Parts: C-alpha cells; structure tokens; sequence
C-alpha cells in the first residue's frame, strides 16, 4: 500500500462486463459517475493503481 | 436621433430576447450547465436535485 | 489472520481515475459504432455527447 | 517483460568503509525484492528479502534500502568476509522474463 503502483490506460477499449470473473466478490462503489452507463462514456486519460 | 423612439423599441425587445436566450448557458451552481452531461455523469438520486 | 473475520484478511483493491471529457477521446466504452446519416432527426451520440 | 540491472561491477574499500550496491529496475516491482550472496565455490545464500527484512542467522551489517524502482544495499562495516558476488532478484513477475537475477556486482576486500 505505500509503495502502490500507477498504470497508465490509453489508446484502447475499456469494457467492464469482464471484471466479474477476475475479480470476483467485488466492490465498485464509488464516486463522481454513475456505474450503471458506464458502457456509453469517453475517458481522455484512465490511471490504475 | 430623430426617430429614437422606434428604435428604442426595438432595441429593448432584442436585447431582452438576447438577455433570455444567453442566460441558459448559466451554472446555477451545478457541475455542469448541460443536462445531458448531467444525466451522464450522476446516479439519478442526486440527478434529480442537481 | 485468516481464522478472524474478513477485517483480518488480505484486501486486494484497485482505484481508476479518470477525467471524463467528450473531445480528447482515447479510452472508451465497449459499444459499438454505426454509420452517421444525414439531414435526418436522429439522436447521436459523439464520444459520449448524446 | 521486468529487465534490471546491477551496479556497480565491482567495488573496493578497506576494511573500515562502508559498500553500497545499487539494484535498478525499468519498472516499479514495489516492495518484492531479495538479496543474494555466493562465496566461491558455494551456493548462494539470501541475505535480504522484502528489501529490509534481514534474513535468518546474517550478521546486522547488511542494509536494504529504497522501495519502487530503485534499490540500495549497504554494508555498514566489512571484515574480508563478504568478499562475494551479490545478486538481486525482482519476486515480483516472471512471466516472460530472461534472468528473475541481476548483475554480478563481487566485493574486494583489502586487508
């Protein structure tokens, strides 16, 4: 957790309904955008730690 | 300036047809002032008071 | 400690940020695309601006 | 996929200094990091893993030290015994690797 990792996303097709099987018992709650249209949005610049 | 009147007239309807019209691009103190970046950008609970 | 509760368990968590403006576009959802027509009234839906 | 490399090739000091080894990474492998040392003729044997953790039975001279992409390892006293080659391994990802080991970084000792 101190030392966490930062990934860049770009240049590519972002798709949630995989992350069900590789990371099953998940939790999404969060912020800023509804989770449920997701699948119609247009992300500039996506950081994964 | 002889005919200020008339044109006085007009002026007043354009410039408050223009004052309506341009105020639509007002905040009021939400995220964003275009509903539909609203609507994509929240969960309806708190779309319906923003 | 796996013998306690899950408050004593490894966590792996996973944060995304993002910045969401429609114009830039390089990461975005898996929907596909469809040919634009013209002087039609139809409902689009540019890089996320519908 | 993870390359790394081992500075410096070789060091010298007297007994009384002190020698650092720097252990660099092309990418972030965080914490997951280990140590090795080899006496000739000998199998390696961990000094360091997790990068600070000291392994069992090693005298309190060896120091692991940054986190991420760059890695320090510092001897705070030498005595002629640990004039060895020292190796650092990535414990992180090996997928499609070359070598988890790095460089071969041997220690002179001058007595």
């Amino acid at each position: 957790v101190y030392a966490w990792n930062r990934k860049r996303i770009s240049n590519c097709v972002a798709d949630y309904s995989v992350l069900y099987n590789l990371a099953p018992f998940f939790t999404f709650k969060c912020y800023g955008v509804s989770p449920t249209k997701l699948n119609d949005l247009c992300f500039t610049n996506v950081y994964a730690d | 300036s002889a005919l200020g009147k008339l044109q006085d007239v007009v002026n007043h309807n354009a410039q408050a047809l223009n004052t309506l019209v341009k105020q639509l691009s007002s905040k009021f103190g939400a995220i964003s002032s275009v509903l539909n970046d609203i609507f994509s950008r929240l969960d309806p609970p708190e779309a319906e008071v923003q | 400690r796996p013998t306690y509760g899950v408050g004593h368990q490894p966590y792996r968590v996973v944060v995304l940020s993002f910045e969401l403006l429609h114009a830039p576009a390089t990461v975005c959802g898996p929907k596909k695309s469809t040919n634009l027509v013209k002087n039609k009234c139809v409902n689009f839906n540019f890089n996320g601006l519908k | 996929d993870i390359v790394m490399t081992q500075t410096p090739a070789s060091v010298s000091e007297p007994v009384g200094g002190t020698v650092t080894i720097k252990c660099q990474a092309s990418e972030s492998i965080s914490n997951w990091l280990a140590w090795y040392q080899q006496k000739p003729g000998q199998p390696p044997k961990l000094l360091i893993y997790a990068a600070f953790t000291l392994a069992s039975g090693v005298p309190s001279r060896f120091k692991g030290s940054g986190s991420g992409t760059q890695f320090t390892l510092t001897i705070n006293g030498v005595e002629c015994a640990d004039a060895a080659t020292y190796y650092c391994q990535q414990t992180y990802s090996s997928r499609d690797v070359d070598n988890v080991f790095g460089g071969g970084t041997e220690v002179v000792v001058k007595g």
